[PDB]
DNA sequence: AAAAAAAA
DNA sequence: AAAAAAAA
DNA sequence: AAAAAAAA
């Protein structure tokens, strides 16, 4: 009785790649959801081309992916994934048109076209949480080289337009600098780098991150920060018996999403939310990847 | 008079060799 | 069984450069990178002329450039290499005309052409790793006139357009300076100083630089730092039975590459711009220490506070 | 016996002056160089005017001095020399026309141009070495005006652009400035305030500067610094045998031109901007000292922390 | 502390 | 310490 | 840690 969000991603996955698709490995649902966000952006060869207000290099580079082969079944994307034959008609079929516009679609009234343009939306927003928490994933153990200082720092993860126009709240880069550092309006969301997102592996069966589910150090770290986040926040994870790079949450920061203040800095604690109640755990004053980094021998 | 001990040699300058101290 | 990248060069080193080249010092590989280069890059002199937006000045020079008698057989470049009479048939077939772009060729759809621009490209790159190491090897003791403040011994090595074009990672300059100060697109590459790139009698074979091979200090040190790192690198080096300049490498630094220290704000925590030097109020600066990959294991090195250059002086 | 550069001075400077032209004094050897390098620019009356790209204010004086007679035979120059009567001739042949460049000359293929061409240059280069050393001399018993604080005692000599042109690397001032300010190529060379540079008498000779050699406090301090250097480098003197005038050298200071003290960031470390300073947080810059090479070895003195200017002015009270 | 380039 | 593209 | 709108 899953949502229908998690639904048509489900969907879309297993008539992409077939039963090619783990729905238990984190990499592996990255790279379906990377290649599904990919094909439903309209930017697999072979697709239709973004020649509406394109320059001289784009337009090029459009009309050469246009031209290019597009995928064919049998094709290897990633390590685990293998498309199938089905893959075209679930694109002509599913993937609107390239410039489709939910307006035009809802005022034609078909309902048709309406129920595959929102699926359409959701798949891409699951897609872009997925690429955020794969980001998050990858950010803890190699950072990013254009982030060199806290004002660059302050606008991870460096993803695309599409991911943000998708999920603007979680997304950040150049056009959540560009939203940021311009007029705002009313429908502003404010970029919250420490959103909670449950792994994907979590997120596509729609269980909630909680307190007593198995995951592992990295899972957890890069569901509710990144690297460059303080290292306190590894005390939410607790290695299980004989370890074995699995362990279990035994809690989630709080204040996560939103904050708002308007010896002592390395005396600053933060909130952690535990079975018996709210504690208070001291900061660490170094950052997940480096700590990460000293930690790993 | 001018005090100013520019620097050379290593050595590093200074601004006035009265007030260093 | 080297790789196409090494086989190219050793190749073109020889055809050029007949029995004079010598394939185990690194300042006459130094020379022969320099001059292979040069030669691809078509700056000798009799080559074509670089006139397609080239200014007054420009435009003069590169049209005398094209008009100098090129160079001729049993010509001495630098101190122990000559010139064969073969070299003008290896640069009129093996350096791609001026202009050619890899994607005509590829469009074009002709092997042995592809092939060409490929071995050009990789000859590049390799040329441009040796010129960086004797860039750094020379910085040991003799410092750049551009170098007087951190800012500008930020941008270490400056080397000219095409060396940043071929290492965008290693080579620096005023081409580094503009990147960074500028757009960084997806495909942008940080300015790595210390990246370890082996001695050049190590890199024209395939050896990849570790512990136990018989080196110089300046070379290790050219190696992994340049002039203005601090000294402390020195320690990876070890003399061996009487000395002589030659010893072996017992350790190789780590972070060499990837160095962030910064603490965003999060959870209601406050930002750190720098971890080491937030403490408490304490910022002894003496006290910071390298991690240093030994045959036995990790090793934390206490720093030394002066430069290799000055303490290469002070203990010579 | 000597080389090309110190041959050309010496056969110009004989034809100029001819015996009035003393050979062991510093002075006439600076005002001799002097007037050289006045002649050699084109910057004496009656010849040619600078007019290229001159402003109009620049073309009125070039205008005016080429109206002024030349100077006449037997004109006093300084205090102890005296024009001959063939320094016209010299001055026609020897000197090359305003606007010569060393590539057409090469063009032209002319053998005796292209020597007449070089060592002109030698001699710009010869002249302005000895202007960069008299201005030194100067300055340690002259302050100059001009320097009130750190930042423009940084400039130090202020020469025209010719001197900065023959001898960039030594030559400072404005043009300098104007050139560390702007971009730096591959040809760039840093001010080194601190070169040595003989005394003239030696400059011309072609002794090299060194230990054991019989000079002045003054000139020898010129040699190797100017007024406003730290006054530990007396060190590098001793008065001989009965006091007199004239000492011996006992040993040269050491880093004259390569100094840097930047730690750069790397391996996880923190860039430094002085190594010197950085310390612990003592900023006591008496306890500096230079290390000054003898014949017996290296010795390391401890820096007096007073300007040679003042030192020479307490010492002559 | 060589040579070739090259004015406020 | 890899594949693609690309001068003052 | 939802509905609506909407590129260098």
């Amino acid at each position: 009785e899953l949502p229908r969000n998690l639904e048509v991603f489900n969907e879309a996955c297993g008539h992409v790649f077939g039963s090619s698709f783990n729905r238990e490995d984190n990499s592996v649902i990255s790279d379906a959801a990377a290649f599904l966000f990919k094909m439903h952006t309209h930017s697999l060869d072979g697709q239709e081309a973004k020649v509406l207000r394109a320059s001289e290099k784009k337009r090029e580079r459009e009309n050469a992916k246009k031209s290019r082969k597009a995928p064919e079944a049998g094709m290897r994307v990633g390590r685990s994934l293998i498309l199938t034959s089905r893959w075209t008609e679930y694109c002509a079929t599913c993937v609107p048109a390239l410039g489709s516009k939910m307006k035009v679609i809802k005022a034609s009234g078909d309902a048709a076209m309406i129920q595959m343009m929102k699926d359409h939306n959701s798949l891409l927003r699951v897609c872009v949480r997925i690429e955020v928490w794969k980001a998050r994933y990858v950010s803890l153990v190699a950072l990013d080289e254009r982030i060199q200082t806290l004002e660059d720092a302050q606008w991870f993860p460096y993803l695309s337009g599409d991911s943000y126009r998708a999920c603007p709240g979680l997304v950040g880069g150049y056009f959540a600098k560009k939203a940021a550092a311009g007029e705002r309006g009313k429908n502003y969301k404010k970029l919250n780098q420490t959103a909670i997102i449950p792994p994907p592996r979590f997120l596509i069966i729609g269980h909630r991150l909680q307190i007593g589910d198995q995951v592992t150090l990295r899972e957890l770290l890069a569901s509710i920060a990144w690297g460059l986040c303080d290292g306190v926040l590894a005390e939410c994870w607790s290695p299980s018996q004989g370890d074995g790079s699995i362990g279990v949450v035994v809690g989630l920061p709080l204040q996560a999403t939103g904050s708002c203040f308007l010896t002592n800095l390395l005396e600053e604690c933060i909130a952690i939310q535990k079975q018996d109640g709210v504690i208070k755990c001291k900061r660490s004053g170094k950052s997940l990847y480096h700590c990460l980094k000293e930690t790993a021998g | 008079s001018c005090f100013l001990v520019v620097a050379s040699h290593g050595l590093s300058a200074i601004a006035d060799s009265r007030i260093e101290g």
